[PDB]
């Protein structure tokens, strides 16, 4: 099964459960509550620019029995997204064997509209990461 | 009051009465009818008056009048005309037609000078045998029979030329109707499909599509007739006078508490948000078309001519009718969303509701349309020619009825539209009422047969090779609807609630029921349940709604469709009430006196028993296969029993009806089977002496089958049939006996086995050619025709004919490379021309050879192995030398047990006497009660018998399995392909 | 998740908008000057799971559907009717739908469950 | 009830109809030995079916035992109607007597249910047939 894990392919849709951008009036604010104490804990010493955020978030929760069996984890997918984009895709996730597992993915700043181009990025997003 | 153990008679005498009144081609002769009486008047409906123009000049059509078929002859003078009269030359059973024409001159004088022409000829239309307009109508048995007419022909076909052509029902898809599809390589996850019209009005094709785009995001687009681009929905919306999102979702999604639906409609309006004026949006949709307008407003002015009339025509064409327009717009969208989400399966292309099938009168109207139209044209550029001057004008030199008559002709005797309006089968009676019933689906998945065929089309019945699947034929209970007028149900429906579509509000269409005429949203309605209550007592009283008017309710879907439109197929079956049958014992005794009573099927339906089902109302209604053993208490399966089959051996066609037993066989057996009866040698008619048809057989001996059903009796099979019961042996004798070939008595042929006579028909005409004998040409006569009586060998002359050279060149016509025969009939007439033809029918004598096929009713088309005289032919120890010797080993091949228990059964009949019964489903009539009774009758149980060796009188080892079956010779002989 | 919020005077679509000088999310059409404050705070939802009750989508007045196969074991527990009519979602996209969900055949009464 | 855990590589339907379909089959194979070896000395059938093996096995246990199921496109009968193989059935109805398994032998005769079932698998053999000849056909005329 560990062979057949890295022979299939696997993009987004496969692992995500779910999908919704929220607007956060503030990051430390997390309008998510069950996310309040996780958001606290990561945005102290912040290893990317707190002022650079996107208001906009864009928060998946992932399924837990396909992350299990395709023994994916999160930092493969934090480090999948840096490669792609780069490092102005700030990308925070929750936790492995926390329930309810969850990720979360902000925009640095650097025309249309600022949600449609969130909108778009998912959805050339979910379907070609290949994880 | 009830029928226990009785019900076999009950029904049986029931579909009697069913046959007697309606017959076998009932449909066409109905929509024969339906097309003369209201198609043939109703073609001036809609059409402009003709103006002409300075003088203006006015031309209409007041009524038609049809009269009996009559013909002129080369003087002019007419005669009463008679269908044998018109077969036997080659010209067209037609009557003439005339028109009532009033012409207004106007020559600016303030005075217009207005003159009607009455009974103006406009044209000889063919007459359908057996219609209400044909002479034979209403015509007793002595009265057929005495005019030269066979009184056990069906009709319901034309005369064209001399030609005996049917028309084929074309099978099309149904119109006004929403189907959503999901096509794999094209771009669209779902398309939504609506073909439109006004009941032929004009334009016969008008469809738009509703189709979403695949998000390999979910735009919704619109294709809307003469838009060469996509547009999407919203801006037709817009364009129709709904400028408001909210307005164009109140018209797409009733229910606002809905969310997964506007969230994936949300794109739609994402992609259109820049067009919010309704006339930038018709100014979008003018812009592109076959013509775009060189300006603004002319685009504007397009885009609303194409949207008012030219889409979406069936829901109106009136200037005031945007809003249900948009309605039915919404509708479709609404489907279109709900299949997406899988809230309603995908419509089925094979599912036989969504099927119309058009048969002679519809497609006879549109040939009307097409060639009133030409000759409306033709009359305009008369008009123009002869009107530069302005003298004067008339009408009986500008009318061409001969437009009209050479459009029906060739269109009738060519087929021409192909595949439609072929030659009468005149082979076997069998074969002639499968012809006249029969369908050919449009295409050129259609191969396989559908769930929703059950007892409209016959399973069995079905042609080999690649037409397979394509041709189909009727059941026999099956009926097409010849179309209803929708206003009274209209009328009917205003005088109840049906709170109407263009006063209500879009809330309330969420919790009521949709009502729909004809596939046009008439409505909505608050309580279903009772509407469709009192809908159906109406029908089964037939006061307002007939009974040929197809209901609806999905309850599911809360609709209610209502379609009165001609072509769809229905049956008439049995109501139940809670568990009892509306059909008494007192209709049974009343149908049981059908003579000097006047109590006909027509009153059985209007007595509210029995009532025609529809494909649509099927799926609504969950059927009783058998009423003594389903409404019975046992084990819950339903109780909630709405309709009853009369017999479920109705499913079968003309020519599944043969096979005795046809359950007991495969259904490529029954297949095969209802393939060779068409080619079933025997008599086809009772007039053939008169009728000369090229390529007839006819047997010498027919009789009527040891082993039959109770179907047959309403085929007139006994009345005429075709075959002979023979005693089969199935052993394998002396190697003759391969896995198709049998071997027959010689001494039993001698005796006459099959024995045939093929009549062979050649016409001549001659024109400017003569009738007259050559100065070999010894059998001739002085007229240059032989007489009838003369025995004539291969390389002879039958026919004197020479043609002038401009020393004189012979054109004579040899026998079709020595075509044996002795000739039986000549006959010379006048054609329409006036010029003399001839017509010559020769007889020849077919004994089955040992290379003719022979079939049963349950195996495959065999040849004869070689023919054993009677001292040859094994010996039972009665003396009963088997008629013909079967292969044992072709049961798995080619003969099915079907075949063995036909002849056990005919084995009991036989030695019993009555005939036996071979009902499909019958339930009381098994192989063990056959096998007793051939007991019964000093014989071994299963129908083996010790035979002796023909050769040397040893006792063969092994009983043999003899006993009589019936037995079809084919058309296929060695000595018609000899020649 | 989001439902849809509609403008009052121009009886259009309510987009989303952010304005810097509040920081606040709000919906304003995009023809018009109307905004409206923003309660739920997320624009939408995506259900690639596609969970969805199915109870509501079934309507009552198909309990009356002579073709549907009527039971009589399991009765309606709102109102005691031992009557009632069970069928499958028969529902596309649902991989898992083979669930048999009753409706009472209660006299117009009507209750949708699943046992 | 479903608690009934579906097999891996397949959905609910697909795994539940592969389990009645191997029912079906396996009793249909079942009963036709049992035909088979009723024959003991004198059926004149056995004499081909212990000869004859080579297709005609099927055809008497059909003729003897039991017709079998009949299949569409691989699958049991479709529902042609609404979620109703034919209008003598109820909605949804997975059972044997639907979907088109044919319980009584060609001797016994069959349901007239039966019947149409039969009619639709012996529709789809004949284009089967039609079909793979001509490609048969094609195939060894562009290899010769
Ligand atoms: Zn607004």
């Amino acid at each position: 099964k560990d062979i057949l894990c890295r022979l299939e392919h696997t993009t987004l849709r496969k692992v995500t459960a779910n999908t919704a951008i929220y607007y956060d009036p503030n990051p430390q604010s997390t309008v998510v509550a069950e996310d309040q104490e996780w958001v606290n804990v990561y945005y102290e010493m912040p290893d990317f620019d707190v002022a650079r955020i996107s208001p906009w978030l864009l928060r998946v929760e992932l399924d837990r029995k396909h992350m299990t069996d395709r023994k994916l984890t999160m930092e493969q997918i934090a480090e999948k997204i840096n490669a792609g984009f780069g490092d102005d895709l700030n990308c925070i996730f929750n936790d492995d064997n926390a329930e309810k597992l969850v990720l979360r993915i902000r925009i640095m700043n650097s025309k249309m509209d600022d949600d449609v181009f969130l909108r778009c990025i998912e959805s050339n997003m979910l379907t070609d990461m290949t994880l | 009051e009830i029928t226990p153990d009785l019900w076999q008679e009950a029904c049986w005498i029931v579909i009697s009465s069913y046959f007697d009144e309606k017959g076998l081609v009932r449909q066409q002769l109905d929509s024969f009818d339906e097309f003369i009486q209201m198609s043939v008047q109703r073609i001036v409906e809609d059409a402009p008056p003709i103006d002409l123009q300075p003088p203006r000049y006015l031309l209409k059509f007041e009524q038609i009048y049809l009269s009996k078929p009559t013909h002129w002859e080369r003087d002019g003078a007419p005669s009463p005309m008679m269908p044998n009269e018109a077969r036997l030359r080659n010209l067209t059973y037609s009557a003439p037609l005339y028109v009532d024409i009033t012409k207004t001159v106007i020559k600016e004088g303030e005075e217009q000078l207005q003159t009607q022409h009455q009974k103006t000829f406009i044209g000889k239309i063919p007459i359908m045998l057996r219609s209400t307009y044909c002479l034979l109508n209403g015509l007793t048995d002595r009265d057929l029979c005495e005019l030269n007419e066979c009184p056990l022909d069906p009709g319901g076909y034309f005369i064209i030329n001399g030609s005996e052509k049917v028309l084929i029902a074309q099978e099309k898809m149904a119109t006004n109707t929403v189907y959503v599809f999901a096509k794999k390589d094209s771009k669209y996850a779902y398309t939504g499909e609506c073909r439109s019209c006004l009941e032929n009005s004009s334009r016969p094709t008008s469809t738009i599509w509703v189709s979403m785009l695949a998000r390999g995001g979910q735009r919704i687009v619109a294709t809307l007739p003469y838009i060469k681009q996509e547009v999407p929905i919203i801006i037709v919306f817009r364009a129709l006078g709904f400028v408001s999102d909210r307005d164009i979702l109140e018209h797409i999604i009733y229910d606002f508490e809905d969310p997964e639906m506007m969230e994936m409609v949300k794109p739609s309006l994402d992609e259109a948000f820049v067009i919010q004026e309704q006339n930038v949006a018709l100014n979008f949709i003018g812009s592109r078309g076959a013509k775009p307008g060189v300006t603004k407003e002319k685009r504007i002015k397009y885009a609303k001519e194409v949207l008012q009339k030219e889409m979406l025509p069936h829901v109106g064409v009136s200037d005031f009718c945007e809003t249900k327009k948009a309605y039915f717009l919404g509708y479709m969208v609404h489907r279109l969303l709900l299949a997406a989400l899988g809230r309603r399966e995908l419509d089925d292309r094979d599912h036989y509701g969504n099927k119309r099938l058009d048969l002679a009168g519809p497609l006879l109207a549109f040939l009307f349309r097409g060639m009133f139209k030409n000759l409306l044209k033709e009359v305009r550029i008369y008009a123009q020619k002869f009107i530069d001057r302005g003298k004067d004008f008339n009408l009986e030199l500008a009318i061409k009825t001969r437009i009209i008559s050479d459009g029906l002709k060739y269109s009738l005797a060519t087929g021409n539209w192909a595949g439609v309006s072929q030659v009468l089968n005149r082979l076997t009676f069998a074969s002639t009422l499968s012809h006249l019933r029969r369908l050919n689906s449009p295409i050129g998945k259609p191969r396989q047969l559908h769930n929703t065929l059950w007892g409209m089309v016959c399973p069995a019945e079905t042609p080999e090779g690649h037409a397979v699947g394509l041709v189909k034929n009727l059941a026999l209970m099956a009926y097409i609807s010849v179309g209803s007028q929708p206003s009274p149900i209209l009328e009917f429906l205003e005088e109840w609630s049906m709170e109407n579509l263009e006063e209500i509000s879009p809330a309330a269409i969420a919790d009521a029921t949709k009502i729909f005429v004809n596939g046009c949203w008439v409505g909505i309605h608050k309580d279903p349940e009772q509407l469709m209550n009192t809908l159906r007592k109406l029908r089964r009283q037939m006061d307002i709604i007939v009974s040929e008017v197809s209901m609806i309710r999905d309850i599911r879907e809360r609709e209610i469709r209502i379609y009165t439109d001609a072509g769809r197929i229905c049956r008439p079956l049995l109501i139940v009430e809670k568990q009892k049958l509306l059909l008494k014992k007192r209709h049974i005794d009343q149908l049981k006196e059908r003579e000097y009573n006047n109590y006909s099927w027509q009153d059985l339906v209007a007595s509210g028993v029995v009532e025609y089902i529809d494909t649509l109302e099927e799926e609504t209604v969950m059927l009783a296969m058998t009423p003594d053993d389903l409404q019975e208490k046992e084990v819950a399966y339903c109780s909630t029993y709405t309709h009853c089959e009369i017999h479920p051996s109705m499913i079968l066609g003309v020519c599944a009806s043969i096979i005795p037993f046809p359950d007991h066989n495969q259904s490529p057996r029954n297949t095969y089977q209802s393939a060779m009866g068409k080619q079933a040698m025997g008599v086809y008619i009772t007039n053939f002496h008169v009728r000369m048809d090229t390529l007839a057989h006819v047997l010498y001996y027919p009789q009527k089958p040891l082993v039959t059903t109770r179907s047959m009796e309403y085929l007139r099979f006994r009345e005429l049939p075709a075959g002979i019961n023979s005693i089969v042996a199935i052993a394998s004798y002396t190697g003759y006996n391969q896995e198709d070939s049998v071997i027959m008595n010689r001494s039993a042929v001698d005796r006459g086995f099959f024995r045939s006579v093929f009549y062979r028909s050649y016409k001549e005409q001659e024109s400017k050619e003569v009738f007259e004998k050559p100065t070999i040409y010894d059998k001739l006569d002085d007229d240059g025709l032989i007489a009838p009586g003369v025995r004539v060998s291969g390389d002879d002359v039958i026919i004197g004919k020479t043609v002038t050279l401009p020393t004189k060149r012979d054109c004579s016509t040899f026998l079709r490379t020595s075509e044996t025969g002795i000739v039986d009939q000549v006959m010379v007439t006048l054609n329409q021309e006036g010029y003399k033809f001839c017509k010559i029918r020769v007889r020849s004598v077919r004994i089955p050879q040992i290379g003719d096929k022979f079939a049963s009713r349950h195996g495959q088309k065999g040849t004869c192995g070689i023919q054993y005289r009677q001292e040859d032919m094994p010996f039972t120890c009665e003396g009963i030398t088997p008629d013909i010797i079967i292969n044992p080993h072709a049961i798995p091949s080619r003969m099915t047990i079907g075949h063995l228990i036909e002849c056990l059964q005919g084995k009991v009949s036989a030695n019993k006497g009555e005939i036996g019964d071979a009902t499909p489903f019958n339930d009381a009539v098994n192989v063990q009660k056959i096998s007793n009774l051939l007991s019964d009758y000093g014989y071994h149980l299963r129908g083996n018998e010790v035979l002796y060796n023909g050769f040397t009188g040893r006792k063969i080892t092994s009983q043999i399995f003899i006993g009589p079956t019936y037995y079809q010779r084919l058309k296929h002989m060695v000595d018609d392909k000899i020649h | 998740f989001v439902g849809i919020r509609f403008c009052q005077e121009c009886n259009n679509m309510l987009y989303p908008k952010e304005d810097k000088e509040n920081r606040i999310l709000l919906y304003a059409c995009r023809n018009c000057d109307y905004q409206q404050e923003a309660d739920n705070s997320c624009i939408y939802v995506n259900k690639i799971t596609h969970e969805v009750d199915e109870l509501t989508q079934i309507i009552a007045d198909v309990s009356q559907d002579p073709t549907l196969p009527r039971t009589e074991d399991h009765p309606c527990q709102k109102c005691g009717h031992k009557e009632a009519v069970f069928f499958q979602s028969h529902s596309a996209r649902a991989e898992d739908a083979m669930r048999l969900y009753y409706v009472c055949t209660a006299p117009h009464c009507g209750h949708r469950w699943t046992e | 009830n479903n608690e009934l855990e579906p097999t891996p590589g397949n959905t609910l339907r697909q795994t539940f109809e592969n389990q009645v379909n191997r029912i079906l089959n396996d009793a249909r194979d079942k009963t036709g030995s049992s035909a088979q070896k009723s024959l003991s000395e004198y059926n004149n059938f056995k004499s081909m079916v212990v000869s004859g093996a080579k297709g005609s096995k099927i055809n008497i246990s059909q003729v003897i035992a039991v017709v079998g199921q009949q299949n569409v496109e691989g699958k049991r009968i479709p529902f042609g109607f609404k979620h109703r193989t034919l209008p003598h059935f109820i909605k949804d109805d997975y059972g044997p007597e639907s979907r088109g398994f044919v319980e009584n032998s060609y001797l016994a005769g069959l349901t007239p249910t039966e019947f149409f079932f039969h009619a639709m698998g012996g529709r789809e053999g004949l284009i089967d047939t039609a079909v793979k000849t001509a490609e048969t056909g094609y195939i060894q005329r562009r290899l010769i």
